[PDB]
């Protein structure tokens, strides 16, 4: 499943037994529930620019 | 770094100045508030183990602003298989003694899963290289931090278009042929930074080359991917006394 185009996962892509796919973030991330995106947990996550963000 | 531009205040906030004595050494990459990762090489004549520093949230080395925190390297951790001198493994993973506090300045860079890196983001063209480094081959270094985006090759295509040490599974090319633009030897331990859907993960480090921006010649860069899980165990372990560890690799 990962194999092709990430799982449709945003970030980390993990393949099970049959078509299970689970999709995973970098720590400082939560899993949405559409259980591709990220979403940031904290202030400061891992590879976001706050000044680029904040505008 | 030759042929870029200034990196406006804040855009690099992941990038670590690495000083000894005070003095200028090389670059590094914050991967979270306690890890740097650099280049094996810097270290290849470092005698004062105890004077080592990290800044962090750095631009402008003229002034002092406010942005910057300074902390000393505790650990320098090298792979057994990099030989002093040569250019492969080049990679050291650095702990500080305390952890930098996050700001808008300081933020660190997602190291990606060794998968994801080798199928998602080995095929993202452009990446951003950085540093303090030469603007030009035998010239000056930079006052304020430099950035450059440049494109990655496969092994294959760079030594086709490269007109001399080889291209291991464990570095990567990118950049330009045509002697305009290139990260050079200041640059050293600096990030190659590589952007997939709206989040920065961190690639390759700031390796070697045949001068900078040679004619005929690309960037080398150490291929991070190989090296996750070796990263990932070092950083879950407790340190240990002296200052440099050689670890074993894998
Ligand atoms: O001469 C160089 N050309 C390509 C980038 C580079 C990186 C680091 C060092 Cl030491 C030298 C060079
Ligand atoms: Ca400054």
């Amino acid at each position: 499943i990962c194999v092709n185009e990430n799982g449709g996962c945003e970030q980390y892509c993990s393949d099970h037994t049959g078509t299970k796919r689970s999709c995973r973030c970098h720590e400082g991330y939560s899993l949405l529930a559409d259980g591709v995106s990220c979403t940031p947990t904290v202030e400061y996550p891992c590879g976001k620019i706050p000044i680029l963000e904040k505008r | 770094i030759v042929g870029g531009k200034v990196c406006p205040k804040g855009e690099c906030p992941w990038q670590v100045l690495l000083l000894v004595n005070g003095a200028q050494l090389c670059g590094g990459t914050l991967i979270n508030t306690i890890w740097v990762v650099s280049a094996a090489h810097c270290f290849d004549k470092i005698k004062n183990w105890r004077n080592l520093i990290a800044v962090l949230g750095e631009h402008d080395l003229s002034e002092h602003d406010g942005d910057e925190q300074s902390r000393r390297v505790a650990q320098v951790i090298i792979p057994s298989t990099y030989v002093p001198g040569t250019t492969n493994h080049d990679i050291a993973l650095l702990r500080l003694h305390q952890p930098v506090v996050l700001t808008d300045h300081v933020v660190p860079l997602c190291l990606p899963e060794r998968t994801f890196s080798e199928r998602t983001l080995a095929f993202v063209r452009f990446s951003l290289v950085s540093g303090w480094g030469q603007l030009l081959d035998r010239g000056a270094t930079a006052l304020e931090l430099m950035v450059l985006n440049v494109p990655r090759l496969m092994t294959q295509d760079c030594l086709q278009q490269s007109r001399s040490p080889n291209i291991t599974e464990y570095m990567f090319c990118a950049g330009y042929s045509d002697g305009s633009k290139d990260s050079c030897k200041g640059d050293s331990g600096g990030p190659h930074a590589t952007h997939y859907r709206g989040t920065w993960y961190l690639t390759g480090i700031v390796s070697w080359g045949q001068g900078c921006a040679t004619v005929g010649h690309f960037g080398v860069y150490t291929r991070v991917s190989q090296y996750i899980e070796w990263l990932q165990k070092l950083m879950r372990s407790e340190p240990r006394p002296g200052v440099l560890l050689r670890a074993p690799f894998p």
